[PDB]
């Protein structure tokens, strides 16, 4: 890493000028005579005691236990930026009525409900009450700062200068800031894309956490510095409560965490360069409740196609098209499952996208057809920066229309990429997004096949020669807005445009899959993300879990990381350990570098080959479980890879655990994260709860810390007692033959002898489950000694050839007669096998279709 | 599918490893009764197994059991997709 190319709070002018304010009495106050209560909202005017500047506070109560408040100037020289396209729709409004009135304070009921808000005049302060219980306070310490619009003409209040770049400020300083205090809570998570632990540490002896999209080259761990993504969502957890803060602003953000209405045990402070104050408060009272509230606010995760859930193979140095054939034949020759092969920037004709160099790849469409003959997909890179050429018609078409980012003096921003130069289009313009989407047509994109997809990189955007590694802040975008206003929405706009283009190229039928690096709040509706370029170290293997956990805590369920690292090619043991780690993650892809070598599963040593193949088989067998988890995340917003305290919100020990995670509510995963460790300690929570390891089916009671020995072929995974998991036990080349393969059910009985599970089935590559309602949602329930199946959603009709082929029951005695009952048919007898030592029972060949409900009785 | 004359007519199909015994009705019922996978030679049910494709060309060899009914031709004669539906023609020359 090079910390010289990145700003601290001292180098950043607005952070320095805003953190100079010590906590104390606030000059801002509320005038209660100029208060207007309407059915839509509440409006009040605030004043500054010293400089006498009028501001407007607008407060709204939103249903499902939410509220939203905005602060903005009353007479501005020009309007400030309000972030569009992040919220899916206008949230519903809950009527506010004045409950009580006092000379200094006025209290309003939230709705026909228990919540209420108290607003005080001198000093201005907002308090949230759940009946008589305080939830959080606004402007408790008097840290509110609102730099008003100065005269259109002290260091740092005007045109600054970076190491070699001059950043002008034509409109002057417009910094905003606020503080919130949450009494009784000591655990706060969120603000993802920081190479840190799951639990955010206090930032009083160091720099604040930075939300700013940047391309950090060779980043390190355990730092509060910014990274590729930025999601301004904070979640504060308590054994009895759970609250959420959403800071809707697209500018550079610095957030401070402190510990201490003079005793709030956790304080948060937000500081932004520009914009208005737009804050969403989520009042819980549960973690699933705030998850659903944020899902209703900024949408849910888009349902991915089934092939994207498999193993992705990528390598920078895919020189010829025969190299792809060699990789495919190696995959199909050593019996290694694979779904998608990826291409880096080498495929483009000298960085010229939307085309193929004839010498590079002779016939791309024929190669795509050959790959589809083996039922596999190809993915190409498309960057949001293009070459400035007179023959490359993308530049000329974009220039004639005028869809570029303009520089300081009105010219065209032409920061040069390594071949020749490069231009940057203005993705904020909706017309530019429409043109970008229309450019993904089969007629437009040459050599285009339905089995070819696009992944976006360097969508921060990343300028090779500029301030930090990003664009200048004085660039003028569409609508007369500066780049400092719309920096954090560029990646979201690129991701949305690519997703719209890929879904429009098929007539709105097929499901697109767009994988992007930079993002913002609401990007989960357009695809997936990854944790940049990480080097191959054991420390990065340890830190791979908290980053994905933080990403999933804010709706980005489909997290992942590069397998084997990016720099510093790994040792075989570290490679095998990372393969085992990534076999239980939402995204699974191997990446390399030019200076590295060829690390492929077939090129590994023979002893490690079997372990890698077993890990791939375990990943491919759990495909129905992953698909059901992603469907649940798409329909509700609850993350797939969630921490331990989500399922157990009353166990304090789980409050600081990032070594192990939960895949839904059935599988507990604690992968090995050490070099040659003789064993691992796994914490099993639950008051009178059992867990069964996948390998030996040994039953362990909770809560405790089990020290289990491990080897090179050990992946510690436990199934929770009282769950049902579907699996595909036949390995196939890819994930398309398995679409019509039989299902095996694994039942982990609770101590009371009950279990429950769900399954979701579809064709996996279309939108038919929404338009014509063509999907299959099945629910399996084991009660007493009877296992029944039913329809979780009755309006889901789907015809599938899949039949249930085997039943596995864990923790049950041997039966004397196992029968099967169906609709309008005589009951038959099924042969079974029982193992007394491990107490497992196997029911052989039910031979019944999944779409038809049945019942299995055990005597 | 077996390339050997192990009859299921008179005796039930006992075993090849020697551990488990089954009747001949359970052979080729799309369920893997034996751990060796010998009870499903021409079926993809067995995780471990083979499928002796028959052809008149120059490539008599086994294929992995998961190559049966996968929609992709893997042998000379189109015998792996006999139940899949993907029609194939032999290139045995
Ligand atoms: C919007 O806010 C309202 C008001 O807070 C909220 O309604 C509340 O929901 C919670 C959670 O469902 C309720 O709390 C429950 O109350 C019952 C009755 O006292 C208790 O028995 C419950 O405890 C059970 O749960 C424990 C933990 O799971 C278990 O160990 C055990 O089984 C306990 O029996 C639980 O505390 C609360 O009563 C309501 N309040 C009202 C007024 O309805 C609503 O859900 C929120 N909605 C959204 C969408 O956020
Ligand atoms: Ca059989
Ligand atoms: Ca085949």
């Amino acid at each position: 890493v090079d910390r010289s190319n990145f700003k601290t709070c001292e180098e950043s002018s607005f952070c320095k000028r805003q953190r100079s304010i010590r906590p104390g009495l606030s000059p801002y106050r509320a005038l209660l005579d100029s208060l207007q209560l309407g059915p839509d909202s509440l409006t009040v005017h605030l004043i500054h005691e010293v400089t006498k500047v009028l501001l407007v506070l607008e407060l709204q109560g939103l249903q499902k236990n939410m509220t939203r408040f905005r602060i903005d100037e009353l007479e501005p020289r020009r309007p400030r930026y309000r972030v569009p396209d992040v919220l899916v729709a206008d949230p519903p409004i809950a009527r506010l009525s004045v409950s009580g009135r006092d000379e200094n304070s006025v209290e309003l009921t939230m709705a026909e409900g228990p919540y209420k808000i108290i607003l005080t005049a001198r000093p201005f302060r907002l308090d949230l009450l759940e009946d008589r219980s305080l939830l959080l306070s606004v402007n408790a310490r008097g840290l509110l700062e609102f730099e008003h619009q100065r005269a259109p003409r002290e260091p740092g209040a005007w045109e600054e200068t970076f190491k070699t770049h001059s950043d002008s400020k034509p409109y002057g300083p417009m910094s905003v800031g606020l503080d919130f205090s949450l009494p009784g809570m000591e655990h706060v998570y969120g603000i993802p894309e920081h190479a840190d632990n799951l639990r955010l540490k206090v930032t009083e002896g160091g720099e604040p956490y930075r939300l700013y999209n940047l391309d950090v080259f060779q980043y390190e761990l355990y730092n509060p510095m910014a990274l590729y993504g930025s999601v301004p969502v904070l979640l504060a957890h308590n054994p009895h409560r759970d609250l959420g803060i959403f800071w809707l602003n697209a500018a550079e953000t610095w957030v401070d965490i402190s510990s201490n209405g003079e005793t709030p045990q956790t304080d948060v402070r937000w500081m932004s360069e520009t914009g208005i104050i737009d804050v969403f408060l989520l009042l819980g009272p549960s973690i699933s409740d705030v998850f659903r509230q944020y899902a209703s606010l900024t949408g849910t995760q888009a349902l991915p196609p089934l092939f994207s859930l498999g193993y992705h193979q990528s390598r920078w140095n895919y020189r010829d098209e025969a190299d792809v054939l060699e990789v495919d034949q190696g995959f199909d020759d050593h019996n290694l499952p694979c779904d998608v092969i990826w291409l880096d920037i080498e495929h483009a004709d000298g960085k010229r996208y939307f085309t193929w160099d004839p010498s590079r790849f002779p016939q791309p469409r024929t190669m795509l057809e050959r790959l589809a003959s083996k039922r596999r997909k190809l993915v190409a890179i498309v960057d949001p920066h293009i070459k400035v050429d007179s023959g490359y018609r993308v530049h000329e078409e974009l220039r004639n229309l005028g869809l570029y980012v303009k520089t300081r003096d009105g010219s065209d921003y032409e920061g040069w990429c390594w071949p020749g130069s490069a231009g940057y289009p203005d993705f904020t313009n909706p017309t530019m997004r429409a043109w970008w989407a229309n450019m993904f047509s089969y007629d437009n994109y040459e050599g285009s096949a339905p089995n070819l997809f696009v992944w976006n990189d360097m969508n921060e955007p990343s300028v090779f020669n500029g301030p930090e590694v990003t664009m200048l802040k004085d660039a003028q975008h569409y609508g007369g807005w500066e780049h400092r206003d719309v920096h954090n929405i560029y990646g979201l706009y690129v991701h949305m445009a690519t997703a719209d283009g890929l879904r429009q190229r098929s007539g709105g039928m097929e499901r697109p899959f767009v994988l992007a690096r930079a993002f913002f709040a609401g990007s989960q509706r357009f695809g997936a993300v990854w944790t940049g370029d990480n080097t191959a170290e054991w420390d990065h293997l340890k830190i791979s879990i908290p980053m994905c956990l933080s990403l999933g805590l804010v709706g980005l369920s489909f997290c992942g990381a590069d397998v084997g690292g990016f720099f510093k090619n790994p040792e075989p043991e570290l490679l095998v350990r990372w393969y085992q780690m990534g076999a239980y993650q939402p995204f699974f892809r191997a990446h390399a570098h030019l200076d590295t070598g060829r690390r492929e599963p077939w090129l590994l040593p023979s002893q490690h080959n079997d372990i890698i193949r077993d890990a791939l088989g375990q990943r491919y067998s759990l495909l129905p479980f992953w698909y059901t988890l992603l469907y649940q995340a798409h329909r509700e917003g609850i993350p797939v890879m969630r921490p331990l305290w989500v399922q157990y919100p009353q166990d304090v020990t789980t409050f600081n655990i990032d070594d192990q995670y939960l895949l839904g509510d059935a599988l507990l995963v604690h992968p090995v994260s050490d070099s040659g460790a003789h064993g691992v300690q796994v914490y099993l929570p639950g008051q009178g709860e059992v867990w069964y390891d996948i390998q030996s089916y040994q039953k362990h009671h909770g809560p405790q810390t089990l020290y289990l020995p491990v080897t090179l072929s050990s992946i510690p995974v436990f199934q929770r007692g009282g769950t049902i998991v579907p699996r595909w036990m036949r390995v196939r080349r890819s994930s398309e033959c398995m679409k019509d393969d039989p299902i095996t059910l694994f039942v982990a009985l609770s101590p009371q002898g009950t279990a429950q599970g769900e399954l979701f089935l579809d064709d996996g590559h279309t939108f038919n489950y929404q338009t014509r309602q063509e999907f299959l949602l099945r629910r399996f329930s084991f009660s007493g000694n009877t296992l029944v199946s039913s329809s979780a959603d009755p309006e889901g009709h789907f015809e599938t050839p899949i039949w249930i082929e085997r039943v596995v029951i864990i923790g049950a005695g041997k039966p004397a007669a196992v029968v099967l009952q169906t609709k309008g048919s005589p009951e038959s007898r099924l042969s079974f096998q029982h193992d007394p030592e491990t107490s497992v029972l196997v029911l052989r060949k039910p031979g019944i279709n999944v779409a038809s409900d049945w019942s299995i009785h055990l005597r | 599918l077996t390339n050997h004359h192990f009859y299921d007519e008179s005796k039930p199909f006992t075993c090849l490893d020697g551990s488990a015994t089954i009747p001949f009705d359970q052979v080729n019922d799309d369920y893997c009764d034996c751990k060796d996978g010998s009870d499903e030679p021409g079926t993809a049910a067995c995780p471990n197994g083979s499928f002796h494709c028959t052809n008149t060309g120059y490539k008599p060899l086994y294929i992995p059991s998961n190559r049966v009914n996968d929609g992709v031709c893997d042998c000379c004669d189109g015998t792996d997709e006999y139940n899949s539906g993907v029609i194939c023609e032999n290139t045995c020359k």
